[PDB]
RNA sequence: GCUAGCGGCGAGCGACGCGGGAGGAGCCCGCCCCGAAGGCGCGCUGUGGGGCCGCGAGGGGGCCCGAGGGCCCCGCCCGAGAGGGUGCAAGCCCCGUACGGCGAGUAGCGCUGCUUGAGCGUGCAGCGCGAAGGGAGGCGCGGCCCUUCCAAGGCUAAAUACGCCCCGGGACCGAUAGCGGACCAAGUAGCGCGAGCGAACGGUGAAAAGGACGCCCUGCGGCCGCUCAAAAGACCUGAACCCGGCCGGCCGCCGGCCCGCCGGCCCCGUCUCGAAACACGGACCGAGGAGCCACGCGCCGCGGCGAGCCCGAGGGAGCCCCCGCGGCGGAGCGAGCGCGAGACGCCCCGGGCCCGCCAUGCCCCUGCGGGCG
C-alpha cells in the first residue's frame, strides 16, 4: 500500500510507498524488555560513603556491665551498628552494582522496529494518550522545508491536526509530588508529538514546542518511540525521513526484519472459516445433575424412580 | 533547554546563588519594568532599582505609587514612601512595608550621570543585538 | 553426653510414603554378568538374516 | 528484581527460611571446599571422581599454538564451497575440473571422516588426513592432497 | 547446596577494604571516548595535510594458528626500503614508519611490503616550496589506518584429478603415518640392534 | 584466554605468548679516531668534534483571596516552555535561558637466606670463587647443531593512574537520615597527664508589623484586648507515653443480648521431648533497627538468532544509532606418542554398531607402518 504525504498547509502533496518496517510483528514484550534494560543503562551511580559510621572509635564494653553487647564509644554511646544512631548501614550501598544491562543488537533492533510498527497503528497511538482525531493519516508524513521559527512550526502542526496533542502537553505542566521536586525533576509535562527528520533543520522550529521530541532517522531512540515502555508514540515524519526509512534498515548490514506473524483478528477469521467448522463435531449431550429429593414422601417423586409402585 | 552545560539548573545551586549573591548581582536581580512612556524614551525594558525612583506597585496589599526611600539588598526588598504597615497607635513611627522590586513598575528614574551612561551602554548593545547579533 | 544410638520407628512409614518402587524393566533383561560366550553367540546369531541391522 | 524475590515474602516469619532448631550461622560446614577427604567425603566421592591426586606428565609451559590442531569432516567439506558454486560442481562431476578445497585457508588442518561426501570428485588439500577420510574421499573419486 | 556443582575457579577478593584499590569502575568509559576523540581531533588539526597514522607494514600474524592472515606491523625493514630506494630518514619524513630491528624472514614479505610502499608513494603528495594556502587547505587529511590490511576471504579453485594423483602416494594415510612415527621406529630399531649384540 | 604451572598436589593460588585495540619515536655515552680547536682560574688522569565581555522576547480583563503565581474569558513570544525568585501553582513581573561578539670483582658457578606460578631454581642477595666471544630457546648433566639476541652504562613523548581544590550532573539522603559536622564560631563544646576521643543544636511570619490601649497591681505580674489571614507570641504541623480540670462510667479479652449479667479465656517472644512456669529477655511510648550488592558455579523459565552465536576493548565531528576480535559451541578419547565416530531411530529407555584407550589373531604397501577382524 502507499502512505499519503501532506503539505505544510495540510493539503495532499504526494504518495510514498510504505516502508516494510511497519509490517514487523508488533511485540509489546520485546519493547518492554529492551526499554527496561536500556533505561537502566542511563542511570547514574549512587552509594553511601565507605567511611560512613566507621570513623568513630567504638569497642564493645562487653558482658557484666548490665548494658547490651553492641560497640560503644567512650561514654557508652552505641555505635558501629545498623541499629545504633550513627552506625554503618548493615550492608552499605556500593557503586559496584551493575547499573547497565546488556541487550543483543538483534533484539535492540526488533524493539525499535516493533515500536515503529505500533506507531503505524492508530489504535495503539490513541491508547498511548495522543489526540489523533484531526490527524489526516497514521502514519503521518509532512513535507516541511527547514523550519527555523517556532511560530511557523506551530502553523504546520495546526494544519496537520497534531496541535491538540501539542496543547495537551503545554497545559500538562505541573509540579511533581515527592523529593523529585528537590532533586532537579520539578516539572512534569505530558509527552506528545515526535518529529523524525532527515535533510531538514526542522529541529530549531519544533524544539521549544511543549511535549515534542525530535530525532534524526539515522539514530531513532526506542525510549522516545515508546515513552513509558508503552508502544505508540505519535510520529510526524518529514517526507525525507519517511522515504529514507527503508534505506536505514537496508544499511543495517546483515539484518532481516522480523518476519510478520498473524494477528488475533486473523486467527478468529481463520477459526471461523468453513474448513475449521467442517472438522468441528457436535459435542455429546451433557449429564442432567438435578438435586436430591426424598422420593418416598411425594407420589410424583417416587414415580420418577418407581412408576409401577405409584 | 539550556545548551551551556557550564551553567547550573540544580535547584540547590541556583538558590544558593540568589541567597548568597555578590552585591553587584543582587542589584541587577532587583530590577523593575520601566513604564511604557519610559520604554519609548530610553528604549530599555528594565533598569535596576535605585533610591530616587517613583514606582507604581501593581501588587496585592499596598498597591500604589511612591518614591523609593530605602533599598534593602540583603532582604531583596525596597521600601517606597507612603506604603507602610498599619500603625497600632497614631503616635508611633511609621514602619515601611517591604515590597519586592519585581512587584512594581518604574514611573520616574534618578538620572544621575552614571545612569545616563548605563542607559546608553545598554542601548548600544541592544542595537548590535537588533542587527542580527 | 549420651543421645539415642538407634531407632527404626517411622522408617517403615517413610519407606511406604511413595515407596515400594519396583526395579525398572530394563534391569530384568540386562546382559550384565551374563555368560560372555552366550552373549557373543547372541550377537553373531542376531547379526544374520532379518534380525540383522548390519547394512 | 528485589520486589519479586523470596526474601520479601519471608517478612514476619522470624528465621527467614533457615529453621528454628539450626538457624543461619556463619560457616557451619566450613569455608570453601574444605573437608573433601574428611567431613564431606561422601559428596567429593558421589559427584567429584578424580578430584584428589596427580594423573599425568606435566608440561611447565604448554605452547597453545603448537598444540592447536583444528579439524574438519568429510561431511562439511562441501559446505565450504559457496552455494552458487556448489550446484554446478555437483551436476558436472568434472574429473577434469573438480573443486580443490584448501581446508587450511578456511581454518582447518586435519580432515576426519564423520559422514559422507556427495558422489562428485573433489580434491581436498590439508596438512593431515584420517584413514577413513582418505578411503571415503578416494571412493567418491577425489584425491587427498597435502598443502604447505 | 551441593549435588553436582562444578567447583569455582574464582580467587578470593584481596585488599577489599584496605590496600592498593583493586577495583576499576568503568563509569569513565563514555567520557574517555570523548576525551580521546578530542585529542585526535586537536592533533589532526595541528597537522592538516599529514595523516595521523604513518604507513606501517603488512606482516604475517605470528603462530601456526594465524599463519595465513596478515596484520599491521611496527615498521618497514631496510631491505623493503631499498626496493623503493628510500633511506630511513626520508621514509620517516614522508610518513612511512621504519623498523631497523625487523628482518624479512622470507622473499615474499619483502615483495608484499615493497608493493605496499609503491602504492603509498604514488598516493603521497608532498607540499613543498612555499605553502600555497589554498592548495594546503584543499588537501584532505586521511583518517584511520593508511591502506588497512585486508585478509582475502577463501575461494574454491578447480583442478584435474589425474595431476593431483601423481603428487600423492597411494595410501597417503600410511605415508603420513610412516613419517609421524619415523624417529620412534628408528630408535626402537637401534635399541633392538643392541639387544642382538647381547647374543654375541 | 585463565589456563600452563604451583600447593600438608590440601585449603587455596597463578602468569605469559598469540589475537583484537589505545597510542606510537627515537636515541646517546664508554670503546675507538683526532687532541685543547673545548663549556678555556678549568682541563691532556681528556675538553670539544667525529578566555573574557555582552545584550536578551513576549499579558491583559473580570471574579475572588491576607496576598495570585488560583479560577473564568481571550491573546502574545518561542533559535528562549532549562531553571531560580517574587504574598498562593508565572514562558510573557524580575533574574536568567536560546541566539553572540572581540661495558669485570662483572656474568656465571658453589654454599646459604629471601622471593616467584616458575616446577634440579622466578627474580634477588651475602660469602667463597671468578670468565671470554658470550646470553636465551618454560626438566637437570655432557656433546653436537640450529634458530635468535648482545647483559654487566645512560636518555625518552604518547596512550595510563589519581585526592585536596574548582566545575557540572544524579531513578542518591532528607535533620536518629546524609560527612563526625545543613544551625554565622564542627574537629567546636566537652573529656583524657598524654597519644587521642568527641557531641548536641535546622524551620515565627508575606512583612518584625515581635504585642495598641484601658484596668488592677508594692511589685512580680495578671486581665481586657491589640498587630496579623492566623498568633504562628519565641515560635510551622504538634503524635504517642504521661498528667491536670470538667465530665460520664466501674473497670481486661472474646461471644450473646440494651449492656451488666451469663459463658469461654494463664505471659508474650524464645530455645525446647515438653513453658503460666519458681527458665530467659521485656516499666512505658515514639523514631531508627537485620538476607542487600558484586563475583563464580549448578539448574530452571523466557527472548533473539541458529551450526552457529556474541552493545569485547575500541572506533565512527558519533555516545538508546552504526561498525566492531578473541571466546564459546561445532569431536571425542588417551599419561602421552597420538589417533579419531554413522547403522539404524517422532520422542524416551534399551539393544545393536562406530571412535579413542587396552589386549589378541590374520593379511600386506611407502613397514614397531597400513588394512581386516
Amino acid at each position: 500500500p502507499t502512505v499519503k504525504v501532506f503539505g505544510p498547509t495540510g493539503t495532499q502533496v504526494a504518495e510514498l510507498p510504505r516502508p516494510k518496517v511497519f509490517n514487523v510483528p508488533l511485540r509489546p514484550d520485546i519493547i518492554n524488555f529492551v526499554h527496561t534494560q536500556l533505561r537502566k543503562c542511563l542511570r547514574t551511580p549512587y552509594a553511601v560513603s565507605r567511611y560512613a559510621g566507621v570513623q568513630c572509635t567504638a569497642h564493645s564494653w562487653g558482658p557484666g556491665r548490665a548494658v547490651a553487647r553492641l560497640p560503644r564509644k567512650h561514654g557508652g554511646i552505641g555505635a558501629y551498628a545498623n541499629f545504633a544512631r550513627g552506625g554503618h548501614m548493615a550492608h552499605p550501598t556500593t557503586v559496584i552494582r551493575r547499573w547497565c544491562r546488556k541487550v543483543n543488537l538483534n533484539q535492540r533492533r526488533y524493539a525499535v522496529a516493533s515500536a515503529l510498527a505500533a506507531s503505524a497503528n492508530a489504535a495503539l497511538v490513541e491508547a498511548r494518550g495522543h489526540r489523533i482525531a484531526d490527524v489526516p493519516s497514521i502514519p503521518l508524513v509532512v513535507d516541511t522545508d527547514n523550519v527555523t521559527k517556532t511560530k511557523d512550526a506551530l502553523a504546520i502542526i495546526k494544519a496537520v491536526g497534531v496541535l491538540r496533542d501539542v496543547e495537551r502537553c503545554k497545559d500538562s505542566r505541573h509540579i511533581r509530588a515527592g523529593r523529585g521536586k528537590m532533586r532537579n525533576r520539578r516539572y512534569i509535562t505530558r509527552k506528545g508529538p515526535l518529529v523524525i527528520y532527515n535533510t531538514e533543520d526542522v529541529a530549531r522550529g519544533f524544539r521549544n514546542l511543549p511535549g515534542v521530541d525530535l530525532c534524526h532517522v539515522s539514530s531513532i531512540r526506542l525510549l522516545e518511540l515508546a515513552p513509558g515502555s508503552h508502544p505508540g508514540r505519535l510520529i510526524l515524519w518529514t517526507k525525507s525521513a519517511f522515504a529514507s526509512l527503508d534505506d536505514v534498515y537496508a544499511a543495517k548490514q546483515n539484518y532481516t526484519l522480523p518476519r510478520s506473524c498473524i494477528t488475533q483478528t486473523d486467527i478468529e477469521r481463520i477459526l471461523q472459516s468453513d474448513a475449521v467448522q467442517k472438522t468441528f463435531v457436535p459435542k455429546r449431550d451433557p449429564l442432567v445433575i438435578e438435586r436430591k429429593v426424598d422420593p418416598f414422601s411425594s407420589k410424583e417423586a417416587l414415580a420418577r424412580l418407581d412408576p409401577s409402585g405409584t | 533547554m539550556k545548551l551551556n552545560s557550564a551553567v547550573t539548573a540544580s535547584r540547590r545551586k541556583c538558590r544558593k546563588a540568589y541567597f548568597t549573591a555578590n552585591a553587584e548581582t543582587r542589584a541587577k536581580m532587583m530590577s523593575s519594568r520601566l513604564s511604557k512612556e519610559l520604554r519609548a524614551e530610553h528604549k530599555i525594558k528594565t533598569m535596576p532599582i535605585r533610591r530616587g525612583d517613583i514606582v507604581e506597585i501593581f501588587t496585592g496589599g499596598h498597591k500604589g505609587t511612591g518614591k523609593v526611600v530605602e533599598v534593602r539588598r540583603r532582604d531583596y526588598k525596597i521600601c517606597v514612601e507612603g506604603i507602610n504597615q498599619k500603625a497600632r497607635n497614631p503616635e508611633a513611627k511609621p514602619v515601611p512595608y517591604p515590597i519586592h522590586p519585581s512587584n512594581c513598575i518604574i514611573k520616574e528614574l534618578y538620572m544621575n550621570g552614571s545612569r545616563y551612561r548605563a542607559i546608553k551602554r545598554r542601548q548600544e548593545r541592544n542595537a548590535e543585538r537588533l542587527a542580527r547579533i | 553426653a549420651k543421645l539415642k544410638n538407634h531407632t527404626s520407628k517411622n522408617q517403615n512409614r517413610k519407606d511406604h510414603r511413595n515407596g515400594i518402587k519396583k526395579p525398572k524393566k530394563s534391569a530384568y533383561t540386562s546382559h550384565k554378568g551374563m555368560c560372555p560366550k552366550y552373549l557373543r553367540n547372541l550377537r553373531r546369531s542376531r547379526a544374520n538374516d532379518p534380525r540383522q541391522s548390519l547394512r | 528484581p528485589t520486589r519479586i524475590r523470596k526474601s520479601r515474602k519471608r517478612r514476619g516469619h522470624r528465621q527467614m527460611g533457615y529453621g528454628r532448631v539450626g538457624g543461619h550461622r556463619k560457616h557451619p560446614s566450613g569455608r570453601g571446599k574444605a573437608g573433601g577427604l574428611q567431613h564431606k567425603r561422601t559428596s567429593f566421592d558421589k559427584y567429584h571422581p578424580g578430584y584428589f591426586g596427580k594423573l599425568g606428565m606435566r608440561n611447565y609451559h604448554v605452547r597453545r599454538n603448537i598444540e592447536y590442531n583444528p579439524t574438519i569432516n568429510i561431511d562439511k567439506i562441501w559446505s565450504l564451497i559457496p552455494e552458487e558454486q556448489r550446484d554446478g560442481f555437483l551436476q558436472r562431476k568434472s574429473t577434469t575440473e573438480a573443486p580443490v578445497v584448501d581446508v587450511t585457508r578456511f581454518g582447518f588442518f586435519k580432515v576426519l571422516g564423520r559422514g559422507s561426501l556427495p558422489q562428485c570428485p573433489i580434491i581436498i588439500k590439508a596438512r593431515y588426513f584420517s584413514s577413513d577420510a582418505e578411503k571415503k574421499l578416494r571412493e567418491v573419486g577425489g584425491v587427498p592432497l597435502l598443502v604447505p | 547446596m551441593g549435588r553436582n556443582v562444578a567447583f569455582s575457579n574464582m580467587r578470593r577478593y584481596k585488599c577489599t577494604n584496605k590496600g592498593p584499590n583493586l577495583i576499576k569502575n568503568w563509569f569513565n568509559q563514555p567520557a574517555r571516548k570523548i576525551r580521546r576523540r578530542q585529542t585526535r581531533l586537536q592533533k589532526a588539526k595541528a597537522i592538516f595535510p599529514c595523516p595521523l597514522q604513518k604507513l606501517r607494514p603488512s606482516v604475517t600474524r605470528c603462530s601456526q594458528k594465524f599463519n595465513l592472515t596478515q596484520r599491521i606491523g611496527r615498521g618497514f625493514t631496510l631491505r623493503e626500503l631499498q626496493g623503493v630506494g628510500l633511506s630511513a630518514g626520508k621514509a620517516r619524513q614522508i610518513g612511512i614508519a621504519v623498523d631497523p630491528r625487523r628482518k624479512n624472514k622470507s622473499e615474499e614479505s619483502v615483495a608484499r611490503n615493497v608493493a605496499r610502499l609503491k602504492e603509498y608513494l604514488s598516493k603521497v603528495t608532498i607540499f613543498s616550496k612555499q605553502a600555497k594556502p589554498e592548495e594546503i587547505q584543499q588537501a584532505i587529511q586521511h583518517q584511520g589506518v593508511v591502506m588497512p590490511v585486508v585478509n582475502p576471504k577463501p575461494v574454491i579453485t578447480t583442478g584435474s584429478i589425474a595431476e593431483a594423483k601423481k603428487e600423492v602416494p597411494e595410501n597417503l594415510f600410511m605415508y603420513l603415518r610412516n613419517a609421524r612415527t619415523a624417529r620412534n621406529r628408528a630408535r626402537l630399531a637401534k635399541r633392538d640392534a643392541e639387544r642382538e649384540a647381547a647374543a654375541k
